[PDB]
């Protein structure tokens, strides 16, 4: 079976220059026909076509993002790279590799991707600031940390139902931030206590915080 | 090659039921299909015919104006409509494809469907009770299979294991208008004491699910 | 379930209107070069079999060179063309001083460059094989002069395995006067097909169609031989450009219709002549009376636009209607009454006549209609065999709806004797006239007298 | 309305007999016509078509002949798993296509004497106020026995049901109960059960019998 | 170079019920070709040649179209289905994707549960004064978070994040953080959270007053 | 192994050429010539119809099949480049060591796989239909 | 595909035709005449069928190979343009000119 797979660092300053390493199997680059295509996804956002190349070292780029994009390959290594000068970080997102035909203009075959993030900011330590109550509704709050991801459990996994963690949101200052909450019994309060434990691995940083009125 | 029926129970008479037929591992839009039925301890039945692209349909007399065949060939799918049933049109249902591909003319069938029990009465559904028929070189052994309506009942040894020698005679009719069977099985009677043997009586329309251990 | 057929018992006529047009509308011509060793001389004495075997398939490259050398109804009203016209000239630019040069200058390093020529034409060249460094830098030093000993046989297999495809290649113009039609693997295999497919100027679709559907390409496709100038052997490959792509196309099936009156001879016959392929194109149609010239792969209709006129959109009307006053439908008329039948897409027409046995039968349960003199249609799904007469035609099984559209048969409302029934590519109109004339003619005679 | 009848309803042969059944149409079918064989228990399967064209994988000794109105279905070696219920059906230009009534098939062993056992009430049954002593006819040819019930050595009548079995695909026999239903207090009012058997196997009747308790 | 447009862009349906995907674009092309994606795995090639079924792709699945007009139909909506669907063409260069097509389940309704948050003390202290706003267990997931402070509407201050389809019960969660700087916060004394929502006969209103 | 490399690759461009196919007088009519062999053809593209065929293939070379549409047809399996291939070829050229012995093996394989090359050459030349059928056919 | 050749053994019989003309002496004013029924001719079914371009027929000296795809089935009496153009029982097929 085809298979593909994409390589690249999942962090990139702004300005920098991209490289993406797209390998695969079960069909030669060399063979007649054959070709090889980008294609990104901006955090809820459409899909978008980069580039492609064929077995004849054809090249296409999207006029978009031009003249910033260059592709080329190897079939030694059955590999594909293509290059992106001056990130910016509207360009932060999932990317694709995928196969393509001449027989067929279309990607058949798709890697499980990798994904890449584009900023200043890298490491840091986030603050948790609990959402005190006062059915009831408490919420811990984790403010101003990077990189992604982060993770929230209550009581170490004791407290499931109820809880809903929220998708990270990007901030101005560059950094992240996230709330999450759990509903509860409102005569539990008080004798019931509810702890919310962040894990920060990126910065390793595990923060317990009681939650009370 | 493989048809599954579903849809199948008891319908109170002058009331409607539907039947559907899941296909797989065919040309499914490709055959023309039949509908066949079979009461109990009776014979075949041609019920009605769907061409491969439903275009055309045939009925048998009995069910005309009653009956309804149709079919999704993007879901793989047949389904026969019955209404205002009678009691006459208690049976098993079978699902079935024509041996010839894209025809307008209508031929034998060479795949079968297992089948749905159809159960078309105003008598109310009943359960049965499992009894042991004891033993006292080869010994009988078996179960009484009593008072239960309607039909039909199936019964296994040792959960399918057991199938040499095993004699499940027909459901008779008792003058209380249920129906009741015994099952009975000769094994080698140093197997008594040894060997456990329990029967597998199962009864769909009551939903009763009974496992009784048979001792000497 | 995307083609559909209609049957017009009214005009005894059918149309198919399920298919897709695919048009030739061009040529594009590319430049093959093969670069040659030339030869002077193999001098080995001693006949040993690994020598003798070298030498005489040598011999066999060296006579491929040589013969090289040495080689230096309707449908009337469609006109003529020639079809290599675009090709040949090509080849005539090629003749020119250092031009062979040029070319052989720019694939010196790559196999494949666009090289702009005097003509001004810029052309996509091709250098598959090259012998030359093999037999120049391998073969020939070794061979000069008088001790020869050629040790390790599977060089000689090497040697026959790349000088193979030279000789089908010097065979083929051989036996075709210098252009072959269609266009063989051993002039230009499938990779270097698909690898011309792509540097020709035209829509990702249209490279699309023509990479599924390769072996159609070459049917439509020619292979010329220029010159072997220089140390190159050089030759053309023609191929089709297809302008029109997705436009709606169908095919027109027609059969003669009689009358069915009781008498012997006495009858009327009439006969739709525009059968063919139509199809829409740039707000026209575009009519194939041949229809040999075009191929089907069931949803493309491949044709050719030089075999074909240039018709007005009116033409559809001619189908639902033929006596509208907008577009005179082109018919023949005879007193030839005879049974035949077409097979249609869908479906078989049926024009019988007389006391000839007309009957349409299933594999299975057999003869299953009788026609009662007249035209007919029936569907292919319910029947898989036709019989007219001692004549037996094979019914298509694709899949499709078709639709009976009944009328009464035109041809009745003719009183015989006042028809005009010697008419061959006349019209409509043309027949009223000749009528109306012969109308006039009786009615006028009786006034007089 | 195209009417098939089939005979015998049912017929009874030998192991290694050949067995031949009719099937005759109301009207001229050529040769439009299945046979199916439908083991007990089991789906029908198709034996052949266009009156004599057996399917693949079908076994040799199964051969059909005829034409128009009159059929036949021949065995040349009937075997064990030959059991069941043969039905014939026309598809002769429009439907409905239409079954024979069917042909039971049932294989002789030469004559048999049944195996007889009997078997005392339950416990568990006896709390109910219900008592059913049954009688075990095992493995037996011909169909024909007389089952006679002796209660208290007096023979019983219009207080008994009999079962018989289809024949078994194995070793050609048919097997028999009968049972005797009482109310727990008629039971309880006699001490000695017993269930006689003649058959055409036994030189004279064989009797089985318990006391209570 | 060509666009795509896609509709609905968002689109929900019962089990069964039949779905129609139109996709719509600014130049004539030769086919349509059809992308399913879940949540963060690469998409998957549905349709191809505007009607052919691809590999593993389901019957229930199917085709049509041409010119500039194409629609993607699956028969009976099956919980399987659930997924954003791209149109695409590589028709002509630069390839382009469809707007894209986001189906759930037609139809669930649910009223928004309105929880207020004033800043935690801990942060108060830091610097930064974060008031959030919660709206619990809803559908549909149109719902507008208006911030007032001091009954003055505030603009370009407030984030807002909303949870993951439910797989128990359906609905959706929304979080709204308006951030302000310390001083800013003691600068005002009331604080308001008007949610406005289509199981909400009239806006609620969620408030606190600042200590 | 280069000799059988490229002649394994020219049986592969075989194999894939294949998958990329995938006076008087004029009152005479028309008629479909191949209408008959074309219906056969359209059977052959169902589930496991070639299963079916391939089954009884596998002992004889030659047996009688009925296919679904119900018509009974002669199949001929005249050419086993499989077991050649898979016995002969297949585990010579995966000797760890890529040796070869003698030169018999490329010249055998060329000669079993010459027919097979024909065969694509034609139909690649025909569309797929060729008139008349060759000896390289039959 | 093969054929099958359900007709064989039965009298074929090929007919030539060529243009009859007047020969008087002046320069055009000439009438001429032509049989157009030419190509192969064989008896099958009581009938006959009648293939009009005989280059569709092969000839193996005492056999004659036709496609009756290609032909047209007639009645008996068209032996009768062989012997007795005009008899009453047959419309015997020519055509006409002044092509001389």
């Amino acid at each position: 079976q085809v298979t593909l797979r994409e390589s690249g660092p999942a962090l990139v300053k702004p300005t920098q220059t991209l490289t993406l390493t797209c390998t695969f199997s079960g069909f030669s680059l060399s063979t007649a026909g054959m070709s090889v295509g980008w294609i990104r996804q901006p955090p809820g956002k459409a899909l978008e076509w980069l580039a492609d190349i064929w077995w004849d070292d054809k090249k296409h780029y999207n006029p978009s993002l031009k003249d910033r994009l260059t592709i080329s390959k190897d079939t030694s290594k059955n590999q594909v790279v293509l290059k992106v000068t001056n990130m910016d970080p509207a360009d932060t997102a999932t990317y694709y590799c995928a196969r393509d035909m001449i027989f067929n203009f279309y990607f058949d075959v798709w890697g499980q991707g990798t994904t890449v993030t584009v900023s200043s900011a890298s490491t840091k330590g986030p603050s948790v600031f609990p959402l005190a109550p006062s059915t009831a509704a408490l919420g811990c709050l984790v403010k101003d940390y990077f990189p992604e991801p982060v993770t929230v459990s209550w009581n170490s996994g004791a407290l499931t139902s109820g809880v809903h963690t929220f998708p990270a949101v990007l901030q101005s200052s560059g950094l992240y931030s996230l709330s999450s909450v759990v509903t509860v019994p409102s005569s539990s309060l008080g004798t019931q206590t509810y702890i919310c434990n962040v894990n920060h691995k990126p910065s390793n940083t595990k923060v317990d915080k009681k939650v009370e009125p | 090659v493989q048809l599954v029926e579903s849809g199948g129970g008891v319908v109170q008479p002058g009331r409607s039921l539907r039947l559907s037929c899941a296909a797989s591992g065919f040309s499914f839009s490709h055959y023309a299909m039949h509908w066949v039925r079979q009461a109990p301890g009776k014979g075949l039945e041609w019920v009605a015919v769907i061409s491969y692209d439903g275009e055309n349909t045939y009925y048998a007399d009995s069910v005309k104006g009653r009956f309804s065949i149709s079919r999704d060939n993007s879901k793989n799918t047949v389904s026969l409509q019955m209404n205002s049933l009678r009691p006459e049109d208690t049976a098993l249902y079978y699902c079935a494809r024509d041996r010839i591909v894209d025809d307008y003319y209508y031929y034998g069938m060479d795949v079968w469907g297992q089948g749905a029990t159809v159960t078309v009465s105003s008598a109310s559904t009943k359960g049965p009770s499992v009894f042991p028929l004891a033993p006292s070189g080869t010994a009988a052994l078996g179960c009484l299979v009593k008072d239960y309506f309607p039909e039909p009942v199936t019964v296994s040894w040792n959960s399918g294991a057991l199938t040499s020698g095993v004699h499940t005679f027909p459901a008779v009719l008792q003058s209380s208008g249920l129906y009741s069977l015994s099952s009975v099985v000769t094994v080698p009677s140093s197997s008594l004491g040894t060997q456990t043997y329990i029967c597998n009586v199962n009864h769909k329309p009551s939903n009763t699910k009974v496992d009784k251990k048979v001792e000497p | 379930q995307n083609i559909t057929e209609e049957f017009y018992q009214s005009t005894c006529s059918a149309v198919s209107k399920g298919y897709l047009s695919a048009l030739r509308t061009g040529w594009y011509t590319s430049v093959i070069t093969i670069e040659l060793s030339n030869i002077k001389e193999n001098k080995c004495n001693g006949t040993d079999a690994k020598v003798k075997l070298i030498k005489q398939e040598l011999d066999k490259y060296k006579n491929a060179v040589t013969e090289l050398q040495l080689l230096m109804f309707l449908g009337f009203l469609l006109g003529v063309g020639s079809a290599i016209a675009s090709g040949v000239a090509v080849c005539k630019v090629l003749h020119l001083e250092g031009e062979v040069n040029k070319i052989k200058s720019a694939l010196l390093s790559t196999n494949k460059a666009v090289v702009s020529l005097s003509n001004g034409v810029s052309v996509l060249t091709f250098k598959v094989l090259d012998l030359k460094n093999y037999i120049d830098k391998q073969l020939l030093p070794i061979l000069n002069k008088q001790s020869c000993s050629i040790s390790n046989i599977e060089t000689v297999i090497e040697f026959q395995q790349k000088n193979n495809r030279l000789l089908e290649i010097t065979r083929e113009f051989s036996v075709n006067a210098g252009v072959t039609t269609p266009v063989s693997t051993y002039m230009l295999t499938n990779s270097e097909l698909l690898s011309l497919i792509n540097d020709m100027p035209i829509t990702n679709d249209q490279k699309k169609l023509m990479s599924n559907n390769v072996q159609i390409v070459r049917q439509q496709s020619y292979s010329i031989m220029c010159i072997i100038k220089e140390e190159v052997l050089a030759y053309v490959v023609q191929l089709p450009l297809y302008g029109v792509i997705d436009t709606p196309c169908w095919k027109l099936h027609t059969s003669p219709l009689c009358t069915t009156n009781t008498k012997e001879g006495s009858n009327i016959c009439l006969t739709r002549t525009d059968r063919g392929w139509y199809c829409d194109n740039a707000g026209s149609v575009s009519f194939f009376p041949q229809a040999e010239t075009c191929k089907v792969q069931s949803n493309r209709v491949f044709c050719d636009t030089m075999n074909s006129l240039t018709l007005p959109s009116e033409v559809n009307l001619c189908n639902v209607d033929i006596f509208n006053p907008k577009y005179d439908c082109k018919i023949m008329t005879s007193k030839t009454d005879v049974s035949s039948s077409v097979i249609t897409s869908l479906g078989a027409i049926v024009s019988c006549y007389g006391k000839t046995k007309c009957t349409a039968s299933n594999k299975n349960r057999g003869i299953i209609k009788t026609f009662s003199n007249g035209c007919d249609y029936v569907s292919n799904k319910g029947v898989d065999t036709v019989s007219v007469g001692n004549t037996l035609y094979y019914v298509n099984k694709q899949e499709g709806k078709s639709l009976y559209v009944k009328g009464e048969p035109i041809i009745n409302f003719y009183d015989p004797l006042v028809f005009p029934s010697d008419e061959f590519d006349a019209s409509i109109s043309q027949v009223n006239e000749k009528i109306n004339q012969s109308l006039a003619f009786i009615r006028k005679s009786d006034e007089l007298l | 309305d195209i009417q098939m009848t089939q005979s015998p309803s049912s017929l009874s042969a030998s192991v290694g007999d050949r067995v031949t059944i009719t099937c005759q149409a109301s009207q001229d079918i050529k040769k439009y016509l299945n046979w199916y064989h439908q083991k007990p228990g089991k789906v029908p399967e198709l034996l052949m078509h266009d009156a004599s064209n057996l399917e693949t994988g079908v076994p040799s000794r199964f051969s059909g002949r005829g034409s128009g109105t009159d059929f036949t279905l021949t065995i040349s070696s009937l075997q064990p798993e030959d059991i069941g219920t043969y039905y014939c059906q026309q598809y002769d230009n429009l439907p409905p296509l239409t079954f024979g009534g069917g042909t039971k098939v049932e294989i002789k062993r030469t004559v048999a004497a049944p195996s007889v056992f009997i078997f005392p009430p339950s416990d568990e049954q006896l709390k109910s106020g219900t008592a059913s002593v049954v009688c075990l006819l095992n493995n037996f040819y011909p169909r024909e026995a007389k089952v006679q019930w002796k209660v208290d050595n007096a023979l019983q009548s219009g207080n008994s049901q009999e079962s018989v079995t289809e024949q078994d695909s194995k070793d050609s026999t048919y097997s028999l109960s009968s049972t005797l239903t009482l109310s727990k207090a008629d039971y309880e009012k006699h001490k000695v059960y017993a269930c006689e058997v003649t058959h055409q196997g036994l030189s004279s009747p064989v009797t089985k019998s318990f006391n209570r308790g």
